[PDB]
RNA sequence: GUGGCCUAUCGAUCCUUUAGUCCCUCGGAAUUUGAGGCUAGAGGUGCCAGAAAAGUUACCACAGGGAUAACUGGCUUGUG
RNA sequence: CUAUCUAGCGAAACCACAGCCAAGGGAACGGGCUUGGCAGAAUCAGCGGGGAAAGAAGACCCUGUUGAGCUUGACUCUAGU
RNA sequence: GCCCUGAAAAUGGAUGGCGCUCAAGCGUGUUACCUAUACUCUACCGUCAGGGUUGAUAUGAUGCCCUGACGAGUAGGCAGGCGUGGAGGUCAGUGACGAAGCCUAGACCGUAAGGUCGGGUCGAACGGCCUCUAGUGCAGAUCUUGGUGGUAGUAGCAAAUA
RNA sequence: AAAUAUGUAAGAAGUCCUUGUUACUUAAUUGAACGUGGACAUUUGAAUGAAGAGCUUUUAGUGGGCCAUUUUUGGUAAGC
RNA sequence: GUCGAAUUUGGGUAUAGGGGCGAAAGACUAAUCGAACCAUCUAGUAGCUGGUUCCUGCCGAAGUUUCCCUCAGGAUAGCAG
RNA sequence: GGAAUACUGCCAGCUGGGACUGAGGACUGCGACGUAAGUCAAGGAUGCUGGCAUAAUGGUUAUAUGCCGCCCGUCUUGAAACACGGACCAAGGAGUCUAACGUCUAUGCGAGUGUUUGGGUGUAAAACCCAUACGCGUAAUGAAAGUGAACGUAGGUUGGGGCCUCGCAAGAGGUGCACAAUCGACCGAUCCUGAUGUCUUCGGAUGGAUUUGAGUAAGAGCAUAGCUGUUGGGACCCGAAAG
RNA sequence: AUAUUGGCGAGAGACCGAUAGCGAACAAGUACAGUGAUGGAAAGAUGAAAAGAACUUUGAAAAGAGAGUGAAAAAGUACGUGAAAUUGUUGAAAGGGAAGGGCAUUUGAUCAGACAUGGUGUUUUGUAU
């Protein structure tokens, strides 16, 4: 023949791993983040936009809305390390946010056969946004210039030093 | 063989294990036992003392057959008897039947007293012996008779 | 770095794994290393380290030495052991009934012993008769009797037998061996 | 007290020669000469752990040397 | 008459790789290294500073327990007479 | 004490250069800071030592596994290995449906020596493993034999009237 | 008359008590040496460390050396 | 320079290697001469020069003692494996 | 008079941010919190989510960039050298073989060992069988003639692995091979003493000696193979002038 | 009985395999050098079989392009394969008194691998795929 043989063919029955000891403890959010807070987004489709914070979800994410009537931002879920917690504070009390959870945002993943040649919304999500934004704008109208403060965007100018800025 | 020689391992190493400085040359100290009274004097004086000189008396036409006098200590003396009859002659340690031993037929010329054969009688035929060996035999009750 | 006091990666200087290819010897090793590992007896370790030895260090043993050993007191019914071979010796005529165990037996030695009612035995039977070394008695034979040793350490004023082939007058009985020819030693 | 008050003042093999024991051998067996051997010194190698030994080569040669000269260069600076 | 240009023919020595300098240090005089200066394809004719240019295992000197030639009241011998 | 005079050499010229003057100089001090194949920690390789493990059913006890320390290197020594020509054995081995060889900025393994694969060319035998054996591995030797170059389309091919 | 370097000892093969041999020694069982028997054990006789200690065989290469700190010789001095 | 002679020269012939021949230089002796050329002994000897063919791993030096017609080298002890 | 503060030092005080790594692979153990169940940051990382699923990461290769980088081999205290060799390619090419040996190692046999000069026999240079010698070894020492290894449990002392006894163990004691040191005994040589005796000049008992040996003291060798090394041989390869 | 690198004749090989092995695998002691003694080489292979290229055309001719034999002219008497130095053409890339190399990465070119798996499952055709 060509190549003779091995003396000992190693096994194939895989050994199971060891009983690990890394449980899961909930996220300890920083202090600057409290519901009713205004945030800035630093990345995403909606970068530079100011937004509201409502809820801390279970998968270490945050519930968020423009609202949509203002800036075109809907209900959404984002990550805390990709935003800023401003000092600006508004009330959110009287909002029935308890419906929402991770299953509410289900992508229903796409198969491989479905490749787009070149190139929709759920009315439930639409009307839910329509339900919440009205309760929020009623509070936004209280303090001045805030509707505009949200409609606008955030950006830096020559001389803006973030390590010396305060948000 | 060759494939286990270290010449196969010295390939690539330049000097083949003989030095860059000393340079394996042919015959740098001499050929043979040259320098015995000279530069190899210490080796001779240390490891081969007596190499230089003559000592004694010369023996023209020495035949190494007058001096054929091989020995046989009394320690053995029964190897010459086959074990077939050895135990018989031993346990019948008696007079009037003593076993005879022709050493000469075995290739032994002299008899010597290394030590301590048993107390049985024996009869020995031999060319030469020594005083102590004969004493031990006749103390065991045997005898020696000489031959040529 | 390090300030090395001793040499690094220095072998023990000792021998393991008898580098013969005698499969039966390797079996005996596979057995006695187990016994040493697990029996906490020193006899097994001794035997093991002895099985590894060369031929000059596995010297022969004579039944005469054995009988000397058995003429000790409280040692007659003991069991002898030799990690080596066992020779015969016409220089004696009596021999007791004692059992013996060793690697190799010459025909003469085996005949002598069995004729005396004893038995010549292998170490694999020894192990099952006496694993820890019950009632045993080890013997190892002389090494400095070899004819090479005579030449070991040859200098002046030693008594140490030059390396030579031909012995007689006019072969190193001259200058350096007697006063009248120069000097002595 | 085993040479000089102490520290230096001297010498191998081989060969020769002398003293001793009157001992061993001369190998077919003996005697007597003679020779050879054993032990201890002397005859000396000063290149002194010890070859037996005259020059020249500007007609020259070979192996090699920068381990080593004649130029430079370099450190040095006596002398200048 | 050559050299020069052209047609035709067409070698060799030499060649570690190659080809700008200063100073420094360094096997004490570098083309390469270090710091500086500088540096723009491909080349022609000349030149004779340099490449410690080439040429030849220095022919002077030394060593060699290598020789040879020549001499002589060296040592040892010898043909002849 | 600093500075100056003393204080003069040969290619152009060197606190390393630029350049610096309450310094980027001299003296001294307080902190922060940069970074070495050194130290610490972790992983991986190897070696060495000390150890554990024959129990049936499974392979390999010179095996598997655990612990700790260490690793520079000329001359030189020892060991484990790769490769080449050939022998004894075996693979009831490959093979004209294409062996070996050769080319291959195509791929894979190995610390490496080297090994294997694919494509191309070609056309007749060759290899893997266990052992044996030796005319056994090249960058050199002013090496040997052969061949080929840069120099270089250069020197030059010019005496004897045309 | 220093400093630095240097030798030895710091126990079990020891200490102590007793009494046995001898052709040595002594005026002498007086000693000397080697011994029998008996007591003295983890503080067994200073500290630290020990990476295992001890031993043997055999063989290679080497036997051109050089620099520096300090001591120092010759030399004017020298990368002598 | 010499050019009618110690002239120049052809052919034939003699002389052969420690030998020849030499108006003498150690010149010539088939491009070879302070001892030709060819082959053999001969792969002469060489303490001297040059070279000495694959990997990895592990250990790791000496240039110092004493003797030598020894000083460019050996034996010896040491260092190392 | 009463305090604070700095400076130095401590906490088995708290707390935030950042970087690198995630080795291992059923449990086993140390531990915390717990009434317990059990859980735990406790003997090495798991969980959640997304994109792509292809030259995108990756590899190779060429180039560019930043930093470093002197041309190899050699003798040498010291070479990049203004020290030698080297223009380039291929192929060839240099510690071998043998006689006799040492140490060490494997193997057979073992006070013996070695078949192979030779014979027999044969499937024919093979393999198989074998006698007698011989070699080496078992006895050394002396120039040689020649002599020739136990007073003793083949000694005593010290120390010794190991074993046996007692002992839970600790340890104590008995035996104590090899080996080392040492005092003795024995063989031979040398120097003495010189019994019975006697061819009256032969013999050499006995006892000794700061003497001495390559010795005995319950044998260890013989043969084959192997590396390494030694000597001789062309002797690692090439190399002279010379005779 | 013993010797035997010569001669004649046979047989074998852990030998060499065309820079090796005798100096010579071929018209080798040949050519060739030298006055001479003497010295002394290099050089093997088409293909199974010459079937070794009819014939056309360009060219003065050699030769070339076609054609054709042939399993194959990538076998054409400069012939087995047909390496390297070295060279030419094409293609790619770079290029200020060198080039080359190492660490890292960009850019360009180029390249391997895993992508199924078992599986609830029959939404099934060839009815069990």
């Amino acid at each position: 023949t060509a190549q003779q043989a091995p003396k000992w063919y190693p096994s194939e029955d895989v050994a199971a791993p060891k009983k690990t000891r890394k449980a899961v403890r909930p996220q300890k959010l920083r202090a600057s983040l409290v519901p009713g807070t205004v945030l800035i987004l630093l990345a995403g489709r909606f970068r530079g936009k100011r937004v509201v914070y409502l809820k801390h979800l279970e998968d270490n994410t945050l519930l968020v809305t423009g609202p949509f009537k203002v800036n075109g931002v809907p209900l959404r879920r984002v990550n805390a390390r990709y935003v800023i917690a401003t000092s600006t504070k508004v009330s959110v009390e009287g909002v029935n946010v308890e419906k929402f959870n991770v299953e509410y945002f289900a992508k229903e993943k796409l198969t491989k056969k479905e490749k787009k040649e070149a190139n929709e919304i759920k009315t439930e999500r639409v009307e839910d946004q329509k339900v919440v934004d009205k309760a929020l704008i009623a509070e936004i109208k209280k303090t001045p210039l805030l509707k505009q403060y949200l409609s606008a965007s955030f950006s830096l100018k020559n001389g803006d030093k973030p390590h010396m800025l305060k948000f | 063989p060759s494939r286990f020689t270290k010449t196969r391992k010295h390939r690539g190493h330049v000097s083949a294990g003989k030095g860059r400085i000393g340079k394996h040359r042919k015959h740098p100290g001499g050929r043979g036992m040259a320098g015995g009274q000279h530069h190899h004097r210490i080796n001779m004086d240390k490891y081969h003392p007596g190499y230089f000189g003559k000592v004694g008396m010369r023996y023209f036409h020495k035949q190494q057959a007058h001096f054929w006098k091989p020995v046989l200590n009394l320690d053995k003396l029964w190897t010459l008897i086959p074990e077939d009859k050895r135990d018989q002659y031993l346990k019948s340690a008696s007079k009037e039947t003593a076993p005879v031993i022709d050493t000469l037929a075995a290739g032994y010329g002299k008899i010597l007293g290394k030590g301590r054969i048993p107390n049985v009688p024996v009869i020995v035929k031999a060319r030469f012996v020594s005083k102590l060996a004969e004493e031990k035999i006749r103390a065991a009750g045997g005898v020696v008779e000489l031959i040529a | 770095g390090i300030d090395h006091t001793s040499k690094q990666h220095k072998r023990s200087g000792h021998r393991t794994a008898p580098k013969s290819d005698n499969v039966y010897l390797k079996l005996l090793v596979k057995l006695y290393t187990f016994l040493a590992r697990r029996t906490d007896a020193p006899f097994n370790k001794v035997v093991l380290k002895a099985l590894f030895l060369s031929k000059i260090n596995r010297p022969p043993v004579s039944v005469s030495r054995i009988a000397r050993a058995l003429k000790q007191e409280g040692a007659a019914n003991k069991t002898v052991v030799v990690v080596g071979t066992v020779t015969d010796d016409a220089r004696i005529f009596e021999f007791p009934k004692t059992t013996v165990a060793a690697l190799r037996f010459t025909a003469g030695a085996r005949a002598k012993i069995v004729k005396a009612g004893g038995e010549c035995i292998t170490l694999d039977q020894l192990a099952v008769r006496a694993p820890k070394g019950q009632n045993t008695l080890i013997l190892r034979g002389p090494r400095n009797s070899r004819e090479a040793v005579r030449h070991f350490g040859m200098g002046p004023h030693k008594g140490k037998a030059p390396r030579i082939l031909s012995t007689g007058r006019k072969f190193e009985r001259a200058r350096g061996r007697r006063r009248s020819k120069g000097f002595k030693v």
